[PDB]
């Protein structure tokens, strides 16, 4: 067997032409490794584009082609929709099996929202407490969401997920500090804080 | 119209087998090739095995071979996927591709099954709190937390309510996940109506629809 290698994330504006190459451990890709192209979109949807080397696949946008260059193979986008921003894996058939690469995560503006929630009564009732603030309307889903309590910063407790781009072409996501329901009577303010793109943005609650 | 659909995520204990389903439609069942993949968590696919529906010729990878075991049901148009001796190195999402021939494969994929080799969630209403209107518009959510495993079924007002309802990706934290979801009605709405926020938890049977009240 060999090992499919890809460069881990190539960034590009739309309507530029990005070239996604892969190559093996084995030597050269020729032919007879018949090369799939696989375009995966999150929550693990795949489509399949090209196959056996530079085969479209059934009702796929002309820009997507596939080839040979040199000893590698090449995923060539002309023309990047902003669509087109996913994930791209290589297949190489390593006869009686295929072998995939790990990816190419190709990426081709918005301040985000704060909403913070004060913890549940019944949950409080528990001796918990869990703040919620859900970042919304951020573009590109990138950003650092930090805590302060009475202006101090905390850094255990926080828990942030992973930004979901909502089918608007926009992120989201969820902090959540958990504290006690005596910590939480204890102070004065609570401040979820957001950086994105050079400047903050912070929402605070008593 | 093409379409192949999986079964539902599954739970299993360790030592223990998983016959995971692929219907497929829109095609001819036997002249198309089954193949199925998995990907463990921070992994890459993993090649398994692949199926002739027709032929009923299954085609293993060495290391796979004696624990992977396709069978097709021609009447039905379903590939199953026996998974036997299942460790937690198992736990991924499978999916299941069609293909034809090396020039021409893996162009439709199924959504992918997971497999996780149980407690259920415990749900807390959260109203406003800034009683102060933002605007014309007010937004509840629903705190899910600490269940497991993956996954649960946020619903507001048992589907009634789908415009602006944001369910969030869960967090990870000992084991048990939280995860929450918001609905913004506009604030006329409530709460002179009743806004519930309804969450399954398939893997423990549950159900809870808690009543959002300020």
């Amino acid at each position: 067997q060999a090992v499919v290698t890809q460069e881990s994330a190539l960034t590009t504006s739309p309507g530029e032409t990005v070239t996604l190459t892969c190559r093996s451990s084995s030597g050269a890709i020729t032919t007879s490794h018949y090369a799939n192209w696989i375009q995966e979109k999150p929550d693990h949807l795949f489509t399949g584009l090209i196959s056996g080397t530079n085969n479209r696949a059934p009702g796929v946008p002309a820009r997507f082609s596939g080839s040979l260059i040199g000893d590698k193979a090449a995923l060539t986008i002309t023309g990047a929709q902003t669509e087109d921003e996913a994930i791209y894996i290589c297949a190489l058939w390593f006869s009686n099996q295929f072998i995939f690469g790990s990816g190419t995560k190709v990426t081709v503006k918005s301040s985000p929202s704060v909403t913070l929630f004060p913890p549940s009564s019944e949950e409080l009732e528990t001796n918990k407490a869990t703040l919620v603030c859900t970042i919304t309307d951020f573009y590109p889903g990138v950003v650092t969401v930090d805590w302060k309590v009475d202006g101090t910063p905390v850094t255990q407790g926080m828990e942030t997920t992973q930004p979901s781009k909502q089918s608007n072409n926009k992120y989201m996501a969820s902090s959540y500090l958990t504290l006690t329901a005596r910590a939480w009577e204890r102070h004065s303010s609570y401040s979820c804080q957001v950086t994105h793109e050079g400047h903050t943005v912070e929402k605070s609650l008593s | 119209e093409v379409q192949l659909q999986q079964s539902g995520a599954e739970l299993a204990r360790p030592g223990a087998s998983v016959k995971l389903s692929c219907r497929t439609s829109g095609y001819s069942f036997t002249t198309y090739w089954m193949q199925w993949v998995r990907q463990r968590p921070g992994q890459g696919l993993e090649w398994i095995a692949a199926i002739y529906p027709g032929d009923d010729d299954a085609r293993y990878t060495q290391k796979f071979k004696g624990k992977a075991t396709l069978t097709a049901d021609r009447s039905s148009s379903i590939v199953y996927l026996q998974l036997n001796s299942l460790t937690s190195e198992d736990s991924a999402v499978y999916s299941c591709s069609r293909g034809r021939s090396l020039y021409y494969t893996m162009d439709y994929w199924g959504q992918g099954t997971s497999v996780t080799v149980t407690t259920p969630p415990s749900v807390y209403p959260l109203a406003p709190g800034s009683a102060a209107q933002t605007n014309s518009m007010v937004t509840l959510g629903c705190l899910v937390k600490g269940y497991f495993p993956e996954p649960v079924t946020v619903s507001w007002n048992t589907g009634s309510l789908s415009s602006g309802v944001h369910t969030f990706p869960a967090v990870l934290q000992s084991d048990l996940y939280t995860l929450s979801s918001s609905v913004t009605v506009p604030s006329s709405t409530w709460p002179s109506e009743t806004v519930t926020c309804n969450v399954a938890h398939p893997a423990s049977s549950t159900k809870v629809d808690k009543k959002i009240v300020p």
